[PDB]
């Protein structure tokens, strides 16, 4: 009884962290996917390989230094854009709710790609994969919109299972301890 | 700022223009070279086959 | 026997070595000028020698002049240390392309 | 001595920048002597290629700084008995080093302007590395000869036991 | 306001991509023209040596 109780507790505890991380990642990806189309909101005439493109999210109070460092390392021609993501969102690894800005960078080739990705990783941002075309955007949007709800569902049900089993343990632990 | 935006965009359009120009001229030179050398190849081998025939 | 030939060889070779040095300086200047001021090419650089204790006022006035010739909206004020990654900044920055020769 | 190179970025026309940087500046005050660097109008590669050349010529400058002044160091060390007036013993050409630099221009005869900055920098780097190895060999040979003469001095030095 | 930058960048990318695509099409077309001209010159040599062979006979 003790072995099973503690083992199931350990397993759920461990799995909860991974599910939390993935759910938060997918939430941030969903937000970025949302704002990307607004960034394309000029004129939709087209029905739907030299410019490279990346996107991610940063914390506030970094934005000006980050922007100027990009502008200084890749002088005058790394096209960075950004916008606010209202309401905080937990950092999956840092574990802090903090104000966030979604950001994009466009570049011309491999040499600039290297610098951009390296400076991003140095500033410890979060990129996640991003699309290039409207149908890719819809694919990713649906893929994250199902998975976020799925992971939230399983997280909540498994936490309820934690509650049930932990109540069952606490109801009897003192007698278990004494025995 | 707006000045930065317009100047940066001007520079990027100029550089993509010149990148396209470079690729176009490079493919032009390669197409001409391969035009000449494909003439060489085909003409020479087929003419040598004709040499053997005659 | 050997001192004379060595001095002659070094005399001739320093000329070529330094000419190459300034060639690299010029190519550096051109690439950085294009990047800073994308095409078309419009960079006719200046060679400047500062006078006695002129540096302070000289660079103050140069910065004041170049405020708008190169955007003041970025950099200049401060910068962290970008060690992580392929490359990091080893040079000061200003509203202009600046390089130097240590003759 | 030290010399500065400043972009002078056009301003819609060369004169409206150069004349103001030179004549207007010097007439404002004599804080610096001014001249033109005579940049060559090289063929421009792709922006990605240019970003690669950014690092290439960032490192190359620091490399040649070492090599050329190593040539100068070994020059002085070989000519130690008369290294005075070092600037003339070094001078590439002209009467003075400043006289030389204030007249610099891209030299076609050594390397041509037509080729890409990649190839031109590679050939210049070949020249500089070969200069480095040539120093390491020939200056080392002269150094070994000088050390041999010092061994002779040791042979002629000290008590009669050591001599 | 913000979107026009991305719009212009994407449209310039499209223009450059179409230009280089047309250039590659040009490469292929000129290569096939070279092939055809090679065949025609082979045919000219074949005709001339056909005449020489008949004269020999």
């Amino acid at each position: 009884n003790f072995e099973k109780i503690e083992n199931e507790l350990k397993e759920i505890n461990t799995n909860q962290e991974a599910l939390k991380r993935n759910f938060l990642e997918l939430t941030e990806l969903k937000f970025i996917l949302r704002k990307t189309q607004q960034f394309f909101d000029e004129m939709a005439d087209p029905d739907l390989l030299r410019l490279g493109f990346v996107a991610g999210v940063i914390n506030r109070e970094r934005i000006p230094t980050f922007e100027r460092m990009l502008w200084r390392v890749c002088r005058g021609n790394v096209f960075l854009r950004q916008a606010e993501i209202e309401n905080p969102l937990e950092d999956p690894v840092t574990g802090d709710y903090v104000h966030k800005s979604v950001f994009i960078i466009f570049f011309q080739g491999d040499q600039l790609k290297n610098r951009v990705k390296k400076i991003c990783e140095g500033f410890r941002a979060s990129l996640y994969p991003c699309p290039e075309t409207p149908q890719e955007r819809k694919e990713m949007a649906s893929g994250v919109n199902t998975r976020i709800d799925d992971l939230q569902m399983v997280l909540n049900q498994t936490e309820d299972h934690r509650q049930r089993v932990l109540q069952a343990a606490a109801k009897n632990i003192r007698v278990w301890f004494i025995k | 700022s707006d000045a930065d935006v317009q100047k940066q965009i001007k520079h990027m359009m100029a550089f993509i223009e010149q990148e396209a120009n470079e690729k176009a001229e490079e493919i032009d030179a390669k197409a001409e070279e391969e035009f000449n050398i494909e003439k060489g190849r085909l003409v020479q081998t087929q003419r040598l086959k004709i040499m053997e025939y005659y | 026997k050997q001192f004379g030939p060595l001095v002659r060889w070094l005399k001739v070779n320093f000329s070529e070595a330094f000419i190459a040095w300034i060639h690299i300086k010029a190519l550096r200047v051109f690439v950085e000028s294009v990047l800073r001021y994308g095409l078309p090419v419009n960079f006719q650089a200046m060679l400047l020698q500062p006078n006695k204790k002129s540096v302070k006022k000289l660079r103050e006035v140069l910065h004041e002049l170049y405020k708008h010739l190169d955007s003041s909206a970025a950099a200049i004020i401060d910068a962290p240390m970008d060690i992580p990654g392929l490359n990091l900044s080893q040079q000061e920055y200003y509203p202009y392309v600046y390089y130097k020769i240590d003759c | 001595t030290e010399f500065w190179l400043i972009s002078a970025p056009g301003e819609k026309t060369c004169q409206q920048t150069w004349e103001k940087l030179h004549a207007a500046t010097t007439k404002n005050n004599n804080l610096a002597v001014s001249s033109k660097f005579n940049i060559p109008d090289l063929k421009v590669g792709t922006l990605d290629v240019l970003v690669g050349l950014s690092d290439e010529l960032a490192k190359l400058d620091a490399f040649v700084e070492g090599v050329v002044k190593k040539v100068a160091q070994y020059m002085a060390d070989v000519l130690e008995d008369s290294k005075d007036k070092v600037q003339e013993n070094l001078l590439a050409s002209g009467v003075d080093l400043v006289t030389y630099i204030t007249r610099f221009q891209w030299d076609m005869a050594k390397y041509p302007i037509k080729q890409s900055l990649k190839n031109i920098s590679e050939i210049i780097a070949k020249g500089v590395t070969q200069i480095d190895n040539d120093l390491k060999s020939r200056a080392s040979a002269y150094n070994n000869l000088k050390g041999n003469l010092q061994n002779l001095e040791r042979k002629n030095a000290g008590s009669l036991l050591t001599r | 306001s913000q979107s026009q930058g991305i719009q212009q960048l994407l449209q310039a990318e499209k223009r450059a991509a179409e230009k280089v695509a047309d250039a590659r099409k040009r490469k292929a077309r000129r290569l096939k023209q070279a092939k055809e001209e090679a065949q025609m010159e082979v045919e000219q040599y074949r005709r001339e040596r056909e005449q020489e062979f008949q004269s020999k006979q």
